[PDB]
């Protein structure tokens, strides 16, 4: 029960239309770890609008008993785990409304505890981008009769890369969509493999806000 | 099971041992393989019989086979359904009694201890308890719904 | 924001093309890229299916009517067919875009009834700019949005005013100057807009787009001056404005609000414009 | 307004031009009656803007004119439930009209006669009188073979062809056709008008199929209809309806008789077992001899073996057994004579000794 | 006896006290006998001490220079008190009304007490909540769906609404009543045999080692 | 396997054992019958799981045993479509079923009788015969207050409870109730069983009011009719009826009788301008005079005034008016005796000459 989620839950329950909820629930912060004590401290209007709303009151009074609360299996798993003998021998199991799909009935961190090995599922579809586009290069092979091609082989210090890079066009490029990363990327101009290494781990509040950044970058 | 059709009974199984554990963990397989509706999964009760060692079992109280057939008052279907566990599970199945004030209970409760003075059968009590203090059980209401 | 980032780098960039489409994008030679037909929102999947199919066992198709034939209505719609239309999908065939939208029943029934002569039906009694220019660019541009999601050959206004702008939207908003709410230039490139109510009052209408070519929003509370400075904002051709900005609580859409408006002359004065000739 | 009328005058009135409406149509007005009394005479007009009907009924007591419009549905179903006999007086004062019998006392609310749609008083062309069961036979013969929500918008009704001596119908959907042909012993003007579904569904309604004349008025866009004083008139729609003359079977050489009822006893058990879709059946004919098959999903099979009268070639031909059997129902005869081509064209349906009715369903290929 | 009142107002505030700052300007109600419409309406404008609202305005609009001449809620204080004093109280929005109502009150200094000390305040819409959920239950709402037209109605403010909801509330609160209807004794206690004790005391050894502490055995 | 039957001893026995189906059926096999011959007896069963018919017809012609399943509607009309007089010969041929007649013959697809699920045998508890035609008063009198849909699933069906020599029915939705009783001759044992209404939609249809008498049997989970040959049995719903003795008026010390014709059909008229949905009409009673009133949403007025013999107090009273014509014309009787409490009250009804029929609706408070 997300504080999204949770609000909803409530106040359909509580009878009231999905208008009145709505209007209480579209307050509440975006934040993914959302709790009514981060609530109260991002929006003043939750203090003052329960003091003032009974429904309200009944409604968050309510949310506080169930937040955290587990609701459901889920529309997906959680990832991949490898056992030395049946799966069984472990923990039983769960399974959709066909009897498929069949998932331990302990979580990620529980189920490994409990000693099995785990691999994460990965929803990312960065590797279909470049598995498509190695298609659609190697294609371009028997129309000249180029050897195809091989990302693993490309050189450390491509000129073609960098040029681009310190254009700072690099929406669309992994992880560094970002419009503040793009800023930095223009002031910092870099010029080699280490500051890539270094981006992801400078593009983060703390470094920005302790000058290490500009420091590294002077 | 067939003698009560397509209505639900509720089952309290706990695992003694690994034995039953294993037989547990087979069980709930089993149950999930064969499919469900919206009521959610559910056991044969003659999966019991194979899948049993090391097992204990509580009949459900008033919503279990025994209390259902004891409150329709048939008293064949009582007696033919005791039988399976006085069969496959010899002082290893249990009546559950509950006084929480709600409807039937405490005529069940008096034809149960009839019945289980009349089999040699042994009785648990337990609260049924789905929640810490008595202010959350509007909580609980919601919760469910 | 992809194909923004594609346009500026170059072109083609094509409409969709039953003949020549594959499942996804592809690029032909020169072409850089064509329409992938899982792209339009409306077609089926079965139908997608169908067109390459159909084009497998046929050859390219020469005309209209010759598709509708290979391709039996079972298979693909007369709703079907007329998305497609909407999308250019049949633009290089039927220069008349107009023509083919009506020329697709009669066609249909021909093959029908080549079917009819084969199978199962009851028999029957008896008895029965435009130019080699297509519709026009700014409509057929409109129709493309409804359907695919963007305007081809850039906006109706599409060309430039960068030195005002930024021309990220959304993406931009995320990592921002720090304040209340985001102060931000948007100039519209196109809208279309009413004042409209609900027999109660209601909230609205500012409809903003943000070009360069990023992406537009419906918006969502506002107002300020009650009709005058909604008919400023009104309606084909003309904006540049300064307007508060937020992110929104809800994800799939922001506010970009009109606080402010400027003319086209307004706009002009924008800081005051210079005049620069590249000689 | 006042007038006090007798409960078995006004009642088939009532029945005649309430039948047809729609309880809630989608335009208010349309679901009330304008009343008009002047002279001695209450007019009622209540219409669809396709068809209205007209009653007029001798006003023997003392009476008031005015205009007013009451719900049709209700305003009928309440004189209809009136006790048999009852004298009614009913008052209009203002825009409430009081209506009382005895000692039932009633209280409508009121729409105006002025917002009455008053639709065009037009020029007749071309006139008959006939009796009215002739009229009915018409429509009967003809009326179930129009289409229900086709394109062609021309077939949810009726041609009427008037020539030399003789007045036609015919009526078709585009797979089956029904022509009827009878002598009305006047020169008539020469004319064609299709009139709707729902004004053939009325006019059928309405043929109280004994002596009465009917004298009908046809214009180049309305049509409307005497009987006595019950007055029937709709809007027509023009277009233009199929040749009967290149539906006909060219000169249908072969000939096959049987006993009507038996044959059709035999299709209705045929269809039993038919796929259900189509309801199609195949027919194979041989000397002396008929055998109808069908088959379904299902995978059940029907064959029928009877006597039948032919004399000519084998044929092959499957049909739609619900279009037949329509025919052979409306049909009340005791042999009935077929005149088919071949398989791919027509074939003309019709009692062996009559010739007043015909039908003609198109075939299939199974 | 039964007191039937809708009060449309000098506008609201939207957050916090929809009353601090704001007056009633117009009193419209019914008095309900055994279902019915005695005709002794009581329908008075009061003064405004302020603005009408924009938002007020144009709901069923009146205008400021009408509610001037007219007198204070002190000058009908004892008049509406005695009125409705120990009698039900049906109103749409409760909360609305209500606090308006002994806001006024207090600001008197009569030591009137508040209104639902002495009068049993009923909220029609918790009603409606319960018997159509997630259905809208507005006033207009309600008037729509037991097709009663309450826009081409020439009364505009309160005394339209409380004709109107007097109307509705009958046919709620009608609508076709129902007939419905709606220990000692010897027995065995299976004692843990030595076999279950001796797994007993090995399993109590297992919690004790591994955590310090087992209560049984304190 | 084969049997010879004539058509004519199979068309009643088929229509009625047709009835009980039309349930969407979902497990295939339901929309068809279960044919067995054994001895010389075909055995139907026509049945939706919940309730079931057998029928036997003793076999005269030659036969063979055997058993199978066909679509129980398409069969019943072939059957049933078959001319008069006909000799229908029957016969399995393994997994296909065989119709012929004469010189017709038709092959339908055919589900083993070996998968046909069977409900079980049961033993009776209380058993009665009796004639027709109380049986038929019985149903008719009562079964129109039967729910449709309810929460309290056992209220969709009817009580039945012995007592004495009283059989005694009742039907209900929680707002209008109807009871009947009869004298039935015979010292009955006293059972309580809740009989489904499709049960008694079933049972009511097979009653010809004829000469054969009915016998019916009681077991714990199921119920049977036997006139004659033919064989009704279907379930029980488990329970727990309401105690009706709870909610009768106790006294009502009000009587108000009127001719049950004309008060039928004053009604009728005053429904027409009631609330479509609600039907509200409010009652204005006084000395020896019945003033009947109705208003609905659009403002539209009815009023009927009547004499009426009535003795007690004046009161008002509203009530859905569908509900009292619902009674009206299940009363069949000349004038009907009303016994009234007050305006917030239930009424009890009865007819004026027999108390074999008691009717008791709540009101509405308008």
């Amino acid at each position: 029960m997300a504080a999204k989620a949770v609000i909803r839950d409530v106040g359909r329950v509580l009878g009231h239309p999905y208008g009145f909820v709505d209007r209480i629930s579209k307050l509440i912060p975006p934040d993914p770890g959302m709790t009514l004590a981060k609530a109260f401290e991002a929006e003043p209007q939750l203090p003052e609008i329960y003091e003032a709303d009974e429904e309200v009151k009944a409604l968050i009074d309510m949310a506080r008993k169930l937040e955290g609360v587990t609701r459901n299996a889920g529309k997906h798993a959680g990832g991949v785990v490898i056992a030395p003998t049946k799966i069984t021998d472990f923990a039983p199991l769960y399974c959709d409304e066909e009897g498929k799909h069949p998932v331990t009935q302990f979580d990620k961190s529980d189920v490994e505890y409990a000693g099995l090995v785990k691999f994460d599922f990965l929803g990312l579809r960065t590797l279909t981008i470049i598995n498509w586009a190695l298609e659609m290069i190697n294609k371009r092979r028997a129309k000249n009769g180029e050897p195809p091609l091989d990302i693993a082989a490309i050189p450390l210090d491509d000129k073609k890369s960098f040029d681009m890079l310190q254009r700072s066009e690099t929406t669309a490029v992994f992880q560094l969509e970002s419009r503040g990363m793009k800023d930095l990327i223009k002031r910092l101009q870099p010029d080699c493999f280490e500051d890539m290494i270094a981006l992801v781990a400078l593009f983060r509040p703390g470094p920005l806000q302790s000058g290490m950044v500009d420091n590294f970058i002077d | 099971c067939d003698l009560l059709g397509d209505e639900l009974t509720h089952l309290t199984v706990l695992a003694a041992n690994n034995t039953g554990y294993q037989n547990l963990t087979l069980l709930i397989s089993k149950a999930y393989q064969r499919g469900y509706g919206a009521a959610g999964p559910i056991i044969d009760r003659d999966w019991l019989i194979e899948l049993n060692e090391g097992l204990i079992l509580l009949s459900g109280g008033r919503m279990g086979d025994v209390g259902r057939s004891l409150l329709r008052g048939n008293s064949a279907l009582v007696d033919e359904c005791v039988a399976f566990y006085e069969e496959h599970f010899p002082d290893r199945y249990f009546l559950e009694l509950i006084r929480t004030g709600r409807p039937d209970e405490e005529s069940y409760l008096h034809a149960a201890v009839e019945l289980a003075e009349a089999r040699g059968l042994p009785v648990v009590a337990t609260n049924d308890v789905r929640f810490i203090d008595s202010s959350d059980f509007d909580a609980h209401e919601i919760r469910v719904a | 924001g992809l194909v923004d980032e594609c346009w500026r780098m170059g072109l083609k960039i094509l409409p969709p093309d039953i003949n020549s489409g594959l499942y996804h994008f592809h690029v032909n030679d020169d072409g850089e890229i064509v329409y992938g037909i899982g792209a339009i929102k409306g077609v089926g999947e079965g139908p997608i299916e169908a067109i390459i199919e159909a084009r497998n066992k046929g050859g390219y198709f020469r005309e209209l009517f010759d598709l509708c034939a290979r391709t039996d209505t079972k298979k693909l719609n007369r709703r079907v067919l007329e998305k497609l239309i909407m999308s250019g999908a049949f633009d290089r065939l039927g220069p008349h875009r107009a023509a083919l939208m009506n020329s697709l029943g009669d066609a249909l029934k021909a093959a029908d009834q080549h079917a009819k002569a084969e199978a199962i039906g009851q028999l029957d009694l008896f008895g029965v700019y435009a130019s080699c220019q297509p519709w026009p660019e700014q409509v057929v541009l409109d129709g493309e949005r409804e359907t695919l999601g963007l305007y081809l050959t850039g906006h109706p206004i599409n060309q430039y005013l960068k030195e005002i702008e930024r021309y990220v939207g959304g993406v931009r908003l995320k990592d921002m100057h720090p304040t209340e709410r985001g102060k931000v230039i948007t100039a519209a490139g196109l809208v279309v807009a009413a004042r409209v109510m609900v027999t109660k009052r209601g909230n609205r209408i500012g409809i903003c787009t943000l070009d360069d070519r990023s992406g537009r929003l419906e918006v969502m509370l506002f107002t300020d001056a009650l009709d005058k400075y909604q008919q400023l904002l009104e309606k084909d051709r003309i904006l540049i404005v300064s307007g508060q900005v937020s992110f929104d609580d809800f994800s799939g859409g922001l506010k970009m609000t009109a606080r402010e408006v400027m003319d086209i002359d307004e706009a002009r004065e924008k800081y005051a414009r210079g005049l620069a000739i590249s000689l | 307004m006042k007038f006090t009328v007798e409960r078995e005058h006004l009642l088939k009135p009532l029945q005649q031009v309430s039948g047809p409406l729609g309880g809630r149509p989608t335009l208010p007005i349309l679901g009330n009656l304008l009343l008009q009394v002047a002279d001695g005479t209450l007019s009622l007009t209540g219409t669809d803007l396709e068809m209205e009907m007209v009653a007029r009924v001798a006003l023997v007591q003392p009476h008031e004119p005015g205009a007013t419009t009451v719900p049709a549905r209700k305003f009928f179903d309440i004189c209809r439930g009136l006790p048999e006999g009852a004298e009614i007086a009913v008052q209009l004062e203002g825009e409430r009209m009081l209506v009382r019998s005895g000692r039932s006392r009633f209280s409508l609310s009121t729409l105006p006669a002025a917002d009455f749609p008053n639709l065009d008083d037009w020029q007749s062309e071309v006139e008959f009188t006939l009796p009215q069961a002739t009229m009915k036979r018409l429509i009967e013969a003809t009326q179930f073979s129009m289409a229900h929500q086709d394109v062609r918008y021309y077939l949810n009704g009726m041609l009427f062809e008037t020539e030399g001596e003789e007045l036609r119908t015919v009526a078709t959907d585009g797979h089956r056709l029904a022509v009827c042909s009878m002598p009305i012993g006047q020169s008539l003007p020469s004319h064609s008008v299709i009139v709707p579904r729902k004004g053939v569904i009325e006019l059928m309604r309405m043929l109280d199929g004994g002596d009465n004349p009917l004298r009908v008025q046809i214009g180049s866009n309305n049509i409307r209809a005497h009987v006595g004083d019950f007055i029937f008139t709709s809007k027509l729609v023009d277009g233009r309806f199929p040749d009967y003359r290149r539906v006909l079977p060219k000169n249908p050489d072969k000939h096959l008789e049987a006993g009507c009822d038996l044959l059709k006893q035999a299709f209705a058990r045929a269809a039993i077992l038919s796929n259900e879709k189509f309801r199609g059946v195949r027919l194979y004919v041989s000397e002396n001899q008929l055998k109808i098959t069908a088959n379904n999903p299902e995978q059940e099979e029907a064959e029928e073996i009877l006597d039948v009268t032919y004399s000519g070639a084998e044929m092959e031909i499957g049909f739609n057994v619900s279009y037949v059997l329509d025919v052979l129902n409306a049909l009340k005869c005791e042999n009935v004579r077929m005149m088919l081509t071949d398989s791919v064209s027509s074939v003309q349906i019709e009692d062996a000794a009559s010739q007043s009715a015909a039908y003609v369903v198109m075939p299939m290929r199974l | 006896r039964q007191i039937v009142l809708d009060t449309e107002t000098t506008g609201m505030n939207q957050i916090g006290a929809h009353y601090e700052g704001h007056k009633i300007i117009e009193i419209g109600a019914v008095e309900v006998v055994n279902r019915r419409l005695t005709g002794n309406n009581f329908h008075v404008y009061l003064k405004p001490d302020r603005l009408v609202d924009p938002e007020a305005f144009g709901v069923h609009g009146i205008a400021d220079e009408f509610l001037l001449d007219k007198p204070t809620f002190a000058e009908v204080a004892d008049e509406f008190m005695d009125y409705i004093r120990g009698a039900e109280l049906v109103i749409h929005n409760a909360a609305f009304d209500i606090g308006f109502m002994d806001y006024e009150f207090s600001l008197l200094k009569r030591d009137i007490p508040k209104t639902n000390t002495f009068c049993k305040v009923t909220d029609s819409l918790a009603v409606a909540r319960k018997m159509f959920p997630g259905k809208r239950n507005s006033l207009d709402a309600l008037c729509a769906r037991y097709e009663i037209d309450n826009s081409k109605r020439t009364l505009h403010g309160a005394l339209l609404d409380a004709q109107i909801l007097a109307e509705v509330y009958l046919a709620m609160t009608g609508g076709q009543l129902s007939l419905p209807l709606a220990q000692a004794s010897k027995l065995r206690v299976v004692f843990a045999t030595d076999e279950e004790i001796a797994a007993h005391e090995a399993r109590l050894d297992l919690v004790q080692k591994k955590g310090g502490s087992c209560l049984w055995r304190a």
